[PDB]
Order: C-alpha cells, then structure tokens, then sequence
C-alpha cells in the first residue's frame, strides 16, 4: 500500500498518510524504528509533498498558490522554498508570483514549435478519411 | 486448373529465380465471397497469406486502378466464430527502373499530378479539395445506412471518426492567432520578391 | 493422464494409416483441464503457471478449432475471479465471451454465474464503461428477466443517463440487500461521478468545460468537482490541462467509449456541417482563377 500510493499519480495527504503508517512501519526497526531512523520517518515528509508537487505540475498549467498550500498541508513559506529547489534540479520549471495570486506550472513553448506541431495534427485527420473509404467498400458486400 | 500452376513453376524458376508463386489477380471490380474459397486453393501453393490483387479492367475508378487485400484469420467478437476476412493494405505503385524508363518516353502528359510549374499544382489545389469533398460525403451517407437500411455496425469506422472530432483543431484557441502571424510574414515576403522582379523587367 | 498416453500411442499408427490424421486437438484440451483441477484443489499458483506455458503453444499454432481456445479462456477467467481481481476478471473474461460458442453446450446455469460476477465487476471498475456488449453476448442475452437482473439493470441504467438523484435512491437499497455492494460503497459512489464527466464533454461540441458547467452536470458543488477532475487526469480518464484562472479544464483526448444508436445521430449532424463547408469553398475557388488554371 506504501509503494503503490507512491507509484500512482493520485494525490495523497501528508498528515493522514503519516497516521496510516504510524503504528506499523514507523515501528519496524532499522528503517524508521531505530533512534536516528526516527528522523528518516520525519524525512519522509519531504518525499510525500515533493511527489505531489511533481505530479501537480504536469496536470495544472496554472493553479492558484492558495489552493496549493491546502493540498500540500503547509504554510506558504515552506511551500515557497520546496518549489524553488525542484526548479534548480530541473525536473520541472515554473514561475511563481510573489503576491501569492498564482503559481503557474509551465515550461514555456515557443511559437515555432507550437506552429510546427499544428501541421502534423492536420496530416493525421487526412489519413483518417482515407482508411474509412476502403472499409466502406467491404461493408456493402458484407450485408 | 491445378496442373497449369504446377507447370508454370519450374518454367518461371528458370526464367528468373527471384519469382515465386504469390497468389492470384482477380478482374474485379466486385469483391466476392467466392474469393475466400479461391484463396484456399492458392493457400496450398503459397508461403504467404494469398495476395489478392484486384486489377480493375474497366478502369472506372481512375485513381485506385488497384486494390490489395490479404487474407487474415481473426477472432470475431460478440461470441461469433472465427472469421477469415480481407484487410486492405497499400497497393500503391512504385515501378521498377527498367519499366519506368520506357513509359516515360511514351507519355508527355501532365497526368493526374506531376507537381510541374505553378499552373500544374494550381489545378491540383482545386482537384484535391474536390477529392476530399467526395470522400467526405460518402461517410455522411454511410451513417444513414447504418440506421435506415441496417448494415451490421462496423465499429472500426466509428473509432476513426471519434479520432477526427477529438484531434480536430478547436477555434478561438490562441494557436489560431499564431497562424495569422506566420501568414503575415510570407505575404510580405511575396511583396518584396514582386518588387525585385520589377527591377529585372525595368532593365 | 490415461487418455493423454492413449493419444500418443495411437498416432504412431493412424497418421500413416489414414494418410492424414491430426491428434493435437485432444492434447491441448486435456492441458486446460489439468490447470482447471488444480484450481478446485486450491493449488492456485501452480494453475497460473501451466496456463502461461499453454499460451505459448497455442499461439505457435496458426489454425485452431474454436472449442480449444474457448476452453483455455474458460480456465484463464476462472483463475482471475478466484483471486477477486475485479478489473482483471473483466478484461480476461471478454476474450472468453468473444470466442464463445453460440451453441447451448454452455448451459443456462453457467451463463448466470459468470454474468453476475461481471456486472458487479463493472460497477467496481472505474473506467470500464462497457455494459452494452454483454447484451449481445449469449452470457446475459438469454437471461434478463431474473429477479437478480431486475435491481441490477436499474443500477446500470441510472449510470447511463447520468442521473445522480436516481442513483442515490437505488444505491441505499442495494447497499443493504447485497453485502458485496455494502463493503464497496465508496467505489459505487465514485462510479457515477466519473461516468458523467466523460459523457458530458463529448456530447457538447465544445471540448472544454468550465468548472461552473461541470458543477451543474455532475449535480455536485464546484469545490468537489475540482478534486474529482484531477483524479480523472491521474487514471487516464481524460487527459488535459487545469487552469484555475480561466476556470477551465481543456481536454485534448476523449478515451474510447462504446457508441450507440443515439450517438450516431450526433456524429451525423457534425459531418453535415463539414460537408456544406467544403462545398462552399470549392464553388468559390472555381469561379476565382477560372481564366487561368493551366
């Protein structure tokens, strides 16, 4: 249930995930159950939230900063810091707006790339008609 | 005649050995269900699915003077028995070198398409639109025939049409605005080329 | 085993004596049965692993009689529903329904057991919107007048037309009647939501919906809708982009859903529009450039 949660891009919440796994896996020694392993339970906090970030970026071109703070379950300030590290390490790239209006998850795409791409969608529509025509032939015989 | 197929094989092997028996042509035009039955005798000879080459002899369809179809065997759903059926494949002509060179001496036509000068392709733009329009109307009447004359619903067709509505450009999108910019540039470049030709004519 | 050895012996003689016989029919059929015994015997690990090996052989053969491939599929299916993998039961079971003997060899009693399990599987699916195909398959075809297929159909039908008032009324009863729906309350409640979102966007010509529009469609608050739609992207139900500032969800993909008589009409209407346009263009460009084409 721990691995498959983390595998699926389905959103989960930290202080609730924590409870689920508190009396079971927090109490397995040499993982999280040792004294200095308790701070690896604590380090899991960071993992859970950076994962939810990673998914949310792709799906939402734009999401309001306020909304994000509730989903992530942390103050605005902590939230501000974790976005910045994830951009540095370059998995995503993003633009954050300081008055706290929007966080616009996007890597921008130029006019040339967007236009080049438009010609291809059109090429595929033209194919679609052509195939149907052979099968019209067939179908009249079949009945 | 079984024996004739056999006799020809040792003759054709000597003549050119890259030849193999590969199937049979039908005069067509009609696609029969007697062709499932003829394919089974050719299937004895052949090492491939028997190639059915429908060479139209009346040449009514100017474009597509050829259809190619290969016998497949596939699980028919709805709890129905496995069916042997004809799946279309690209019959499109390429030509060998030796054949092509003589053909080219004979003709000098501007054909269905040569992509020659401006004049030739300008014709093409009208004709090609008209090709599509023809194609398109038939798809409209096919859908009436499902619900009026009770053809068995060929769901494949419906699948393709979903992909047409979905991957259909949507208007009001800012992509359209981009398009207009590209248009603006080329129409300008035409204007500058037009002027340079003025300088040539003036000399 | 006795019969397997019998057929090996037998063919030493027959293949030459007859000048033609095939003996491969019995062998495969027999192997399906081994796997099947093991299933009843509660050796579930063993039975899967034989079955996979079987798969390899079957497919090397290029012509098999229907009976063979249906028995294999009968087994492959039986294993899935014993593990209580609902999704998997349903996917693999479709293969068995396709090759199925329209013959009444498959006794009426068998048809009811698998059909019930499948229906229940589809409710507890989350993207399995196949429900009409069953009606054209023997499995459910003959039996639609059982008491079991009274309540159960009303659940299917409430999904189809997408009414949430109707679903809600039905679901209270069936949660209590049937203890399988009772432990799977959460999924059933989720099913209706997902079904409506994919149905609504399609039928409207626009392939973008405001969170405002969806809120009325799904007859649930816009607060709940934002959470629901995010999940649709994760599942792969719909794929697209979420803009909270333009208050839109822009789809760029509509996942295959089975088309039905009504829906054919909606498509016909869109293509009508398209045909008239090509014509207007072509008449226009003929007049223009008339003087010089060539």
């Amino acid at each position: 249930s721990l691995v498959k949660l983390f595998t699926t891009n389905e959103l989960m919440r930290w202080p609730i995930v924590q409870k689920t796994y508190e009396p079971v896996l927090n109490e397995d020694d040499l993982a999280f159950g040792g004294e200095a392993n308790k701070h690896h339970w604590e380090d899991l906090q960071k993992r859970v939230i950076e994962h939810n970030l990673r998914v949310i970026s792709e799906y939402y071109s734009r999401i309001t900063l306020l909304r994000l703070n509730e989903l992530l379950d942390l103050t605005e300030s902590q939230t501000e810091t974790y976005i910045s590290d994830l951009v540095n390490q370059g998995i995503i790239y993003a633009k954050v707006n300081r008055p706290a209006k929007i966080v616009n998850f996007e890597k921008p795409k130029n006019s040339s790339q967007l236009l080049n791409e438009w010609s291809h969608n059109v090429d595929e529509l033209l194919e679609h008609i052509e195939t149907i025509g052979h099968l019209i032939t067939k179908e009249e015989i079949m009945h | 005649d079984h024996n004739y197929i056999e006799n020809m094989n040792e003759m054709c092997k000597k003549i050119n050995a890259k030849e193999k028996l590969i199937g049979w042509y039908h005069s067509g035009p009609k696609l029969r269900a007697s062709d499932l039955k003829i394919n089974e005798l050719f299937k004895k000879y052949t090492q491939n699915n028997p190639l059915l080459l429908i060479v139209d002899v009346k040449q009514q369809g100017v474009g597509l003077p050829t259809d190619a179809y290969v016998a497949i065997e596939q699980v028919k759903d709805d709890g129905t028995s496995t069916e042997k059926t004809f799946l279309h494949l690209p019959c499109t002509i390429e030509a060998e070198e030796a054949e092509e060179i003589g053909v080219e001496h004979l003709l000098r036509d501007v054909r269905d398409q040569a992509a020659g000068g401006l004049s030739i392709r300008l014709t093409n733009q009208l004709k090609s639109l008209k090709g599509l329009q023809s194609k398109l109307k038939d798809v409209v009447e096919y859908l009436d025939k499902v619900i009026n004359k009770e053809l068995p619903i060929n769901h494949t067709i419906l699948g393709k049409l979903q992909d047409v509505f979905n991957l259909l450009p949507n208007l009001g999108t800012p992509d359209d605005d981009e398009i207009d910019v590209e248009n603006h540039d080329r129409i300008n470049i035409s204007n500058n080329l037009q002027k340079a030709l003025t300088v040539k004519t003036n000399d | 085993d006795d019969l397997k050895a019998q057929f090996q012996e037998l063919d030493s003689k027959k293949q030459r004596n007859n000048g033609s016989k095939d003996h491969g029919d019995g062998i495969l059929l027999i192997d399906s049965e081994i796997a099947r015994t093991y299933l009843l015997k509660n050796d579930l690990v063993k039975a899967r692993d034989l079955l996979d090996d079987l798969e390899k052989t079957l497919d090397k053969k290029d012509s098999i009689p229907l009976r063979i491939t249906n028995s294999f599929y009968s087994t492959n299916s039986q294993y899935f529903k014993f593990k209580n993998d609902f999704n998997s039961f349903y996917y693999t079971s479709l293969l068995y329904l396709s090759t199925l003997e329209p013959s009444t060899s498959i006794t009426l009693a068998e048809r009811q057991q698998l059909a019930y399990d499948l229906s229940i599987s589809a409710l507890l699916g989350d993207k399995i919107y196949n429900f009409g195909e069953l009606l054209h398959h023997p499995i459910m075809e003959t039996i639609v007048n059982d008491s079991n297929y009274d309540w159960l159909f009303q659940l299917l039908n409430a999904l189809t037309v997408g009414d949430f008032d109707k679903f809600d009324s039905l679901i209270k009863v069936q949660i209590s009647k049937i203890p399988i729906l009772a432990q799977h309350e959460s999924f059933l409640r989720q099913k209706i939501c997902l079904m409506t979102l994919i149905e609504t966007v399609f039928v409207k010509n626009i392939r973008m919906l405001s969170f405002e529009d969806i809120s009325k469609a799904t007859h649930l608050p816009k607060d709940n809708v934002e959470h629901l739609v995010m999940r649709a992207i994760s599942l792969g139900l719909l794929k697209g982009s979420i803009d909270q500032v333009n208050e839109l969800v822009t789809i760029s993909w509509v996942q295959p859903r089975i088309i039905s008589g009504d829906q054919i009409t909606k498509m016909k209407d869109r293509l009508v529009e398209w045909n008239d346009q090509v014509e207007k263009l072509g008449k226009k460009m003929e007049a223009r450039g008339q003087s010089i084409w060539v």
